[PDB]
């Protein structure tokens, strides 16, 4: 510990998939 | 009851454990000792060559070889060795009743994968076994679908882009540059200070001068400056038989060399570059789900400030309208063993093992067809 | 490596 | 209690609902994706193929096609995943409940509806049917009973002149010329700038930029001489990537080939001279009424400035005794199901269905007989 | 006395020579080197440039870099220097004597050709110049008039054809596979042998290999299969040093991804299939003379085999009443230059010219205007 | 190039 | 199409 920085996120976090205009209709 | 074994051997070191569990059950450097003196203290436990920890208690007196370079095995009866310590002695357990679940590079020639599975199957008997890609495990261990890992070992750095599951096997890339040759320049820029590192039992001292002390500059033409104008940046170490050094600029040119590999004079581009070319190598709509899962892994980036530098080229590299997120958690010095420790307890994996019947019918020309 | 890089 | 269903079934998008409504219930594009690449993470979601909306937002590691190529159903096995895909997930409705009015596009080769009733009968078991015209439903919908209709969508541009409810076989004008060929021709006119979209799934980014920017020009050449004057007419796009592209005269160049079919190497007149030479080929009495209710239709005639343009030519190609009026409804995206819905809610068409038992008397040749 | 120069420019090789001959006079890998170590010592030659054959020669030290990329200069600051070299230091002539016929690809940005009348009429002060496409000088250079010409350098591949000297641009193709991707390729696919070529001068070492050694197969699953069975098909080379390697499967394995694409990870149809398509998008009166007079061109086309792999895949794709025949000449790779001389000894091609003052009187959009 | 491919 | 045109 003490190797985690202040623009790290947890692996425990997770993003939503892709969704562009071009996507939706 | 019978449960995989899941087995690193990466180059650098080697993290061995059962499948299923939470960390490695046992991490030893993946070295092997030669004693360089003939000693005469007869049936005082002498032995022709130590492996693993046992060399590094002793390493005053060894000469250390790697068998592992740049993920390519150079050494095959090294490695026999290194494998039979591992199953006997750390793990404790008869590989013939489990399978075994073994990583390796991408990248590498087709040679290293035969041999790993000829080994497996006729020296140690083992009844079934795969060969896994690292980063993929590496995504595997970080709960995602999605996201380019970012591996960096000891001797070896590839990036591997993941979308929803299908990797896209031409944006693998792959860099042989990593702690081993980031020690090697270390030992080199002491010199100017004036302290003298050559035998292989003081890579290991300079190793650890390296993973204790190095860091990882966010601007090197700035912290090139600060180090030039005061004395607010040194650190001091104690070698271990009581001489001191000191070292105020080499923290942050150790780790340098990543970003910019023309310090080792190399062509190629930094991990940066790396990692962002791969990233173009995609189609123009996962671009932006890669870019916000970075993931990364290995203990090279396992420095201070890593994650700060990594962010701040590949934004500077990025559109400016793509949100980076450096995903890089304090667990990942072994994030790929937790992938392989997930895979080999997944239900849907027990059909895609190599079964002893299979090599049976087609030899060590199989593990290219199974194995991804 | 056999070409290339040592390994 | 039971309601038709109405879908419509149109080349490039499908859009499907129940008989009664002034709304299609579900839209989504006729696109099948199929993975281009070998998954790695087996168990995470392998499916091996993705229709509709799935089949949209994971188009960066899926290979997508359209079952419907200029109005002719060119997979017939991808067609039958569309209507699966119609009847049981977008609806959630079983077929075997409800009448299904199909919908075709005029001068379609004759096996076409010949296998649509055939799938819709020994597959998904309909207890009736239906294979309307495209266009005649718009000029319902309309609001009207006299005048031209101009249904030009993703896969075929038609004219079709109707008269007190009856239309007139003999002056249906059809034009292979449509939305999906004006993408192509964006996608190599956008060249000329410095940008390269060829892959399939760059190919609905180019469908996307086309109906959010380009506009048809009512004086070409002044449109020409304006933006060659002075750059005001630029606008930037942003790509899944978050490039900022920048299409400036590229805005009603790519429109500008429905009037001009040289443009794409075709030899046909404009879409203009096309109703015009359809309006021509109507009795000469009822001409006096079909010049005031000339009415678009379909997705690409929502460019902006089309109803002057269109409006301007077929009074420069008509007489100046007789009256113009290019009615453009605000909602004409729907105006084939609408119309669709209201033929289907009709007394008098519940017994104009195909019912099965007719079905086993004469096999799917009867609905050569039945519809128009 | 007077004549006019001829400077092809493909990508990869620039060719160079006067108008009349029958050979380039000045051909030389387009290439520029740049110094990645600091001098030191005094007596040392240039800096900062490195052009040509004299870059080749040194590339032991320096970085190369391609001023065009896909038909795309991608740096002018260095195809000035290129089009300084071969004026001054190959042809040694002065350029403001003689006219100069350029080429470029097809479906190229605009400003590509604009810059490159801008540097033309700016910097070496020609008296005029010209702009062609390399299909058309191929056809020019195989003195046909009807015919599909497809051509492949070695950033671009393109197939055009003409009929009755009448251009269609309607039908024109480009893929962008072409050589330097099948040398990325190879470079990737040698390393499962566990021969590693990182370096941009270690490319040029994989080049030749690959223009030495690689040859595409007629049938692919039969010669992988022999390849797999046997070692009879395992040629040798031998690297500058003085080391030997071998390949076997990889010879033809490599050339095969010009007929598919997947193999680089492109979802793209191959060249034979773009040949295909490219006739199937012209008028059906003229489709068998196109299928009759197929000429090929550039150095991507050489591979020993390839005339008869293409004649048995249009065969399979084309009718089979229609006839084959794959004009191959033993000279096609440079024919296109050929082709350039052949256009600038017309007394038809001599008021086609872009004058200077008629550069000046309109500025660089002129190319366009003159030019097609 | 300026999008799509590199240049 | 089968004949004239791709469909
Ligand atoms: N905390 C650290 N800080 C800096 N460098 C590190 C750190 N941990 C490991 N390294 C470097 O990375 C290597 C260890 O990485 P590791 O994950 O053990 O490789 P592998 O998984 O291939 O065995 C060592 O060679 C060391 O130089
Ligand atoms: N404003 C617009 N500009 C250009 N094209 C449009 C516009 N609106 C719709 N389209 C195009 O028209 C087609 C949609 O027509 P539609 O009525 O759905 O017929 P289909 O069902 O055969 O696609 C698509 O190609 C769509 O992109
Ligand atoms: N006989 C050959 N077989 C295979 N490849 C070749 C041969 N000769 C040249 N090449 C390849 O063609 C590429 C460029 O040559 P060329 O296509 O003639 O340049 P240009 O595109 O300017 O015509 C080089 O990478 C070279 O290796
Ligand atoms: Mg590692
Ligand atoms: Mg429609
Ligand atoms: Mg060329």
């Amino acid at each position: 510990q003490d190797r985690m920085d202040r623009s790290a996120v947890g692996h425990e976090y997770q993003s939503k998939l892709s969704k562009h205009c071009s996507q939706v209709d | 009851d019978i449960a995989a074994l899941v087995v690193d051997n990466g180059s650098g070191m080697c993290k061995a454990g059962f499948a299923g569990d939470d960390a490695p059950r046992a991490v030893f450097p993946s070295i092997v000792g030669r004693p360089r003196h003939q000693g005469v203290m007869v049936g005082m436990g002498q032995k022709d060559s130590y492996v693993g920890d046992e060399a590094q208690s002793k390493r005053g007196i060894l000469t250390l070889k790697y068998p592992i370079e740049h993920g390519i095995v150079t050494n095959w009866d090294d490695m026999e060795k290194i494998w039979h310590h591992t199953f006997y002695n750390e793990l404790r357990v008869a590989p013939e009743e489990h399978p075994v679940l073994l990583t390796e590079a991408p990248l590498n020639p087709k040679a290293n994968r035969e041999k790993m599975t000829q080994i497996m199957f006729e020296t140690f008997n083992t009844p079934a076994m795969y060969v896994a890609i690292q980063a993929v495990l590496s995504l595997y261990a970080s709960g995602r679908t999605t996201g380019i890992v970012m591996d960096s070992g000891d001797g070896v750095t590839h990036t591997v882009p993941i979308y929803e599951g299908y990797a896209l096997p031409h944006a693998i890339l792959r860099l042989d540059l990593a702690g081993r040759d980031l020690t090697d320049y270390l030992m080199k820029i002491l010199t100017e200070r004036g302290y003298s590192f050559t035998t292989t039992a003081e890579r290991e001292i300079v190793r650890d001068i390296k993973e204790k002390l190095c860091y990882v500059a966010l601007d090197f033409e700035q912290e090139m400056a600060t180090a030039a104008s005061s004395s607010s940046l040194e650190k001091s170490y104690e070698l271990p038989d009581g001489q001191v050094i000191t070292i105020g600029n080499e923290r942050f040119r150790c780790p340098e060399a990543l970003f910019q590999p023309s310090f080792l004079g190399m062509e190629s581009c930094g991990i940066h570059e790396t990692t962002f070319n791969s990233i173009m190598k995609c189609d123009v709509d996962i671009r932006k789900d890669l870019y916000a899962n970075t993931v990364l892994s290995g203990g090279t980036t396992m420095y201070p400030g890593i994650a700060d530098r990594m962010q701040k080229e590949i934004t500077a590299l990025a559109p400016s309208t793509m949100k980076i997120k450096i995903i890089a958690p304090p667990e990942r010095k072994y994030s790929v063993w937790i992938g392989g420790s997930i895979l080999a307890s997944l239900s849907t994996f027990q059909q895609m093992w190599i079964s002893k019947q299979e090599y049976d019918e087609s030899g060590p020309s199989i593990v290219h067809r199974k194995c991804f | 490596w056999x070409a290339x890089c040592p390994a």
